[PDB]
């Protein structure tokens, strides 16, 4: 996963 | 190659 969310 | 997307 490259993308990462962050909440 | 890292990608942060935030969400809330």
């Amino acid at each position: 996963k490259n993308v990462l969310y962050r909440r | 190659s890292k990608t942060f997307i935030q969400v809330x």
